[PDB]
């Protein structure tokens, strides 16, 4: 049967095995994520989504986390809020300065994430990582220094599309997500990559520079190419 | 410390997936003994062990192994890739007959490490790592190698060499270049890890069996 | 540049419910269609999954 | 004695020492358990 | 109570150094492979017993009850194998114990796997030795087909009706997947980096079976415990530190080397008794890392009265580690050494996680501007927050042990980086 | 500081300065600025078009 946990001190009612992110989902709250995904697997590397428990002294991955009885969650806590800071801070400090010349421009989690949870202001005063850029087709436009690591193209390339052909090579700061070899990512779900990829890592070829997320209009429609009805 | 090495792979006429390579029939039946020392259903388990001996039998692992490795275990090439990139004792670069492997970490680095690293640099006339012109040795520095004790040490193809000064990393040199095999161990006069001064324990002989077994046991 | 001619172009309103925007429209006499509320279903995620034993849900890589 | 150091037989081991003592021991082993398929990819 | 002086008769690892014959009947003539039918005749619930009244601590760094692990391993089968797990990677820079077990005790080895396996009720043991201890693999092979030859491991293992299977996995160099769920998955066949938890590996192991990760001094010392009492290796010790403990003294030592001693001798007897003391003497000792290079330094105030035990270097703000201890004379660049530690860890670096991805790269780079002074006094504050940014927040304890020899660097010897900034401040000032 | 006529500056190897982030356009309060971009002939992202109403500009 349902247990009970509490998020700020609010009960809540949830299924054996949720997890801190589904009960903060289910009360209301978005705990900030990276490379959890709703539709992948679960990672827990990203490390945004650290939160506390009331008497635990450690912070525990709420997107991996299952929730036990009698548990107070606190979202909006001083140590929750450290740990945000922290790994936004370790996150931008490795990122490059490439904000106007990107397609995610408006629409990225990157800087949301950062200007509602991470702070205003860089200690970071050392050089910058630079990593070449793969190519995996005419669709999908990929400016690596820009990747995260937070290894959704994988899951989502293996588990979704059955296409094992993307994963992480190398150790450590050196670690490169891509093909490792001259191959096109071709696949009749290639875009969702350029969905799913929380940064512009990862972009379309063909909208390319075109246009900015504010500016658009946006008409909710139905698809007419094939017989679904997406 | 830049590792220097690129984890990308641009085809060339020496390293292509046409490039030829296949296990031996001895290699053949390794790989099939070792494979079933995992559940079945698990084959994937065995994707370092055979790595391993492809680069044995090689002396290194080009993309035509990778893929060769991939095609015996049935997994996915790129599975196959990221273990040889992530884990460092696979070659995927050409490298010398002897592979010396300099410690540099700070247990050896208190004693006269870079003093070895020097005289091996001044012996064979490379930098820190290059290859010989000769196709014949090959240097790297490397973290611990589980020899501390006896610090400062070198490996050559699986071999430690401890205790060492650059004089007998130099004769030792000269003992490889020359086709001999030098005996590895330490070069001080310790044999193992015992103190050199004496042995401050373990000076009595072993007790037999039985010797303070519990009363019901 | 981008002429027009519908002074009701720009014009989105914002309401806490369904049943006030449909009140508003009514009112106002404007036609209306109404879409109800898409939430996303429960899912039950779960780390260990990713190395079952005898399952399909393991995962071939981190 | 205890002057003499007795571990020297591995002054003779070759590059695939360790692979044919595997390949020896195949003969003691036991039946691997099963998954019930040959593969997660299966 | 004072403890230290141990007896050659109650040290359990006998045959260190290899001055005796480490075959088959070079253990057997010692207490090797002596009634161990009886033992698994007596069973897993008896074996954990023992265990526990011996009070045995995780040997392979961060101190744990081996019984407390053994006992949550000890659930009902549920329709899976059963698995342990001997770690045997040892990359820590200052450790070789596990390294002198393998290639002198390789029958003791196997016998504790043994014994472990009877108590978790495991069908296999998988003894995960790192990949540049080809020699140690290959005699601890030998001892194997030894053992498997003369029926102490197998089907019906020592007569007593209970398979058991004991298998060697060589690795490649990692010193992440020397870490327990790195250790399974790289035996998956995977890449090696650590899992998260929950689920703990005595649920979701190898393979996706129950295993259990045990150190190869705690299954070597597991059969002697369980031959001997339990009383005894508990009167081995303080009243929550039983036992004996393998220290391998390096460093600026006059003679580097590996002993057996209790597990609360002092550091400064031990140092001086067993290692001929530091090279200047005691008064040129400028600092001691007790641990290896997860665990914080400590300077020659707490080094000279302090014991090498888990509670006592705890209280020192240190941590016992896997008992390595690096000594440094007055004649050493700490900064440089520290340094170097930073630097190792960053390539020894699985990468998975952000804040020790990025943070151990951030602090290897500030620590590199420190060596030689190009840097600010205000710095030192920043890379204390950024340690205390990575420690806690990572995935396993890499991230964490990365951040500790920094911290007892900022602690003890802040003057030492303020002075070196000043002097690099006043050279550059003259141009 | 004085505000006057508008200018589009370049590099001083001549390039263009502008990378057609619409900055400029997302600010403006008169909403006086029209810009559309596409890649250029050597991939570079540049603008094709860039207005500005000096008439509805307020300076
Ligand atoms: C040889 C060896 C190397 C280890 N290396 C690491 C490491 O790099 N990082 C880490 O977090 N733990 C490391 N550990 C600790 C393991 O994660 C785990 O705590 C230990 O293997 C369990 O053994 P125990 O119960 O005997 O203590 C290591 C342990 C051993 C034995
Ligand atoms: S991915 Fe996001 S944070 Fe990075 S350059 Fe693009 S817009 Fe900026
Ligand atoms: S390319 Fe994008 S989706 Fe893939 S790991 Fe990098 S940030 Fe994540
Ligand atoms: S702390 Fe470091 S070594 Fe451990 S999982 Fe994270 S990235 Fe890997
Ligand atoms: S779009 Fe506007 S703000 Fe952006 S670079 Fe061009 S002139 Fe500057
Ligand atoms: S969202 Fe949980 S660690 Fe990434
Ligand atoms: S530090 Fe060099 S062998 Fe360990
Ligand atoms: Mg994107």
């Amino acid at each position: 049967n349902l247990i009970e946990v509490f998020v700020d001190g609010q009960s809540v009612m949830v299924e054996p095995g949720t997890t801190v992110l589904q009960a903060c989902e289910k009360v209301g709250m978005q705990i900030p994520r990276f490379c959890y995904h709703e539709r992948l697997s679960v990672a827990g590397n990203c490390r945004m989504c650290l939160v506390e428990i009331e008497k635990a002294p450690k912070v525990v991955a709420a997107c991996a986390m299952p929730v036990m009885k009698g548990w107070n969650i606190l979202t909006n806590s001083e140590k929750s809020k450290k740990a945000r800071e922290g790994v936004m801070e370790f996150l931008l400090a490795n990122h490059p300065l490439d904000c106007p010349i990107c397609d995610q421009g408006g629409e990225c989690d990157l800087q949301d994430q950062s200007m509602m949870f991470g702070s205003d202001r860089s200690r970071f005063l050392e050089g910058k990582r630079a990593v070449e850029d793969k190519n995996i087709g005419p669709l999908v436009k990929t400016i690596m220094t820009r990747c995260i690591q937070c290894t959704r193209c994988i899951r989502f390339a293996s588990e979704i599309a059955g296409v094992d052909d993307l994963g992480t090579t190398g150790r450590g700061n050196d670690m490169q997500v891509g093909t490792y070899i001259e191959k096109m990512f071709m696949s009749e779900l290639s875009g969702n990559i350029i969905d799913i990829c929380p940064v512009g890592a990862l972009t379309s070829k063909p909208y390319a520079f075109t246009a900015r997320p504010w500016e658009t209009r946006k008409t909710e429609s139905i698809d007419v190419m094939d017989a679904v009805g997406s | 410390g830049a590792g220097g090495a690129l984890f990308v792979h641009r085809d060339t006429p020496e390293n292509n997936p046409d490039t030829p390579f296949d296990f031996t029939p001895e290699n053949y039946k390794r790989i099939e003994a070792i494979v079933k020392n995992y559940p079945e259903g698990h084959k994937a388990a065995a994707v370092l062990p055979v790595l391993d001996l492809a680069q044995r039998q090689n002396g290194w692992l080009p993309i035509s192994a990778m893929n060769k490795v991939a095609e015996i275990l049935q997994v996915p090439p790129m599975r196959v890739y990221e273990v040889a990139t992530f884990y460092t004792m696979y070659n995927r670069k050409p490298v010398g007959k002897y592979h010396i492997q300099v410690c540099t970490t700070t247990p050896c680095m208190l004693r006269n490490s870079d003093s070895i690293l020097e005289a091996i640099q001044k012996k064979l006339g490379i930098k820190v790592g290059e290859t010989t012109p000769d196709k014949l040795f090959t240097l790297i520095e490397v973290e611990c190698l589980g020899a501390c004790v006896n610090a400062p040490m070198v490996q050559i193809n699986d071999n430690y060499y401890e205790d060492l000064t650059p004089k007998d990393i130099e004769e030792i040199i000269d003992e490889l270049k020359a086709g001999k095999i030098p005996k590895p161990g330490p070069r001080s006069g310790r044999f193992s890890c015992e103190p050199a001064g004496g042995l401050t324990s373990l000076t009595e002989p072993p007790k037999g069996p039985g010797f303070g077994v519990q009363a019901g046991l | 540049w981008s002429s027009t001619a519908d002074p009701l172009s720009n014009l989105v309103l914002t309401f806490s419910t369904k049943e006030d925007a449909v009140a508003f429209a009514e009112k106002n006499g404007w036609s209306f269609d109404v879409e109800e509320r898409k939430v996303p279903k429960p899912k039950s995620k779960s780390y260990g999954a990713n190395f079952s034993w005898n399952k399909r849900t393991r995962v071939s890589t981190k | 004695d205890n002057s003499t150091y007795r571990n020297l037989q591995h002054h003779e081991y070759s590059t695939y020492t360790f692979l044919d003592l595997n390949v020896e021991l195949s003969k003691f082993r036991m039946p691997q358990p099963s998954s019930g398929r040959q593969s997660p990819r299966h | 109570t004072s403890f230290g002086s141990l007896k050659d008769e109650d040290r359990i690892f006998t045959n260190l150094y290899g001055r005796h014959d480490w075959r088959l009947k070079g253990a057997q003539s010692r207490g090797d492979w002596y009634k161990t039918k009886e033992i698994l005749l007596k069973g897993p619930d008896w074996i954990l017993g023992e265990v526990k009244t011996s009070g045995l601590r995780g040997r392979g760094g961060a101190g744990f009850p081996t019984g407390l692990k053994w006992s949550f391993m000890n659930k009902p089968s549920d329709g899976r194998p059963k698995y342990l797990v001997v770690n045997a990677d040892e990359g820590e820079p200052g450790t070789c114990k596990d390294r002198e077990i393998i290639r002198h005790d390789p029958h003791k080895l196997v016998e504790g796997c043994l014994v472990g396996g009877r108590a978790m009720g495991a069908r296999a043991a998988y003894i995960y030795i790192r990949g540049e201890f080809y020699n140690e693999a290959s005699n601890l092979q030998v001892a194997i087909r030894e053992a498997y030859e003369a029926g102490l491991i197998g089907k019906n293992a020592c007569g007593s009706g209970y398979d058991f299977d004991v298998f060697v996995v060589r690795g490649a160099g990692a010193y992440i997947c020397g870490e327990e769920t790195a250790l399974i998955e790289s035996i998956e066949g995977k890449q090696g980096k650590p899992r998260l938890k929950p689920p703990f590996p005595a649920d979701v192991g190898v393979f996706g079976c129950p295993t259990t990760v045990a150190n190869v001094e705690t299954v070597a010392v597991s059969p002697t415990i369980c031959r001997r009492g339990g009383a005894w290796f508990a009167s081995f010790g303080r009243e929550r530190n039983s036992g004996t403990k393998l220290f391998n003294i390096s460093g600026h030592v006059n003679h580097p080397c590996t002993v057996e001693e209790e597990m609360s001798v002092p550091l400064k007897e031990l140092i001086e008794k067993h290692a001929g003391g530091v090279i200047g003497g005691w008064d040129n000792l400028l600092a001691v890392i007790p641990g290896g290079s997860s665990t914080p330094l400590i300077p020659k105030s707490v080094c000279e009265t302090v014991l090498m035990d888990f509670d006592a270097l705890v209280q020192a703000q240190t941590g016992l580690g896997t008992a390595a201890v690096i000594v440094m004379d007055r004649s050493t660049d700490i900064v440089k050494a520290i340094a170097r530690l930073i630097e190792f860890y960053k390539h020894e670096s699985c990468g998975q996680c952000t804040p020790c991805r990025e943070g151990v790269d951030w602090m290897n780079k500030v620590m590199a501007r420190f060596v030689k002074g190009d840097a600010r006094p205000a710095e030192i504050d920043s890379l204390w927050e950024i340690s205390k940014q990575i420690e806690g927040h990572t995935i396993c304890a890499l991230g964490d042990g990365a951040a500790w020899p920094v911290q007892g660097l900022i602690r003890h010897f802040r003057p030492e980086l303020e002075e070196r900034m000043q002097q690099f401040a006043l050279q550059h000032q003259a141009r | 500081r004085f505000r006057g006529e508008h200018a589009l500056r370049r590099y001083p190897s001549g390039e263009e300065r502008c990378i057609a982030c619409k900055l400029c356009e997302a600010v403006c309060p008169a909403q006086a600025i029209t810009i559309e971009a596409e890649p250029r002939a050597d991939g570079s992202r540049r603008t094709t078009r860039y207005d500005i109403d000096m008439t509805k500009c307020i300076y």
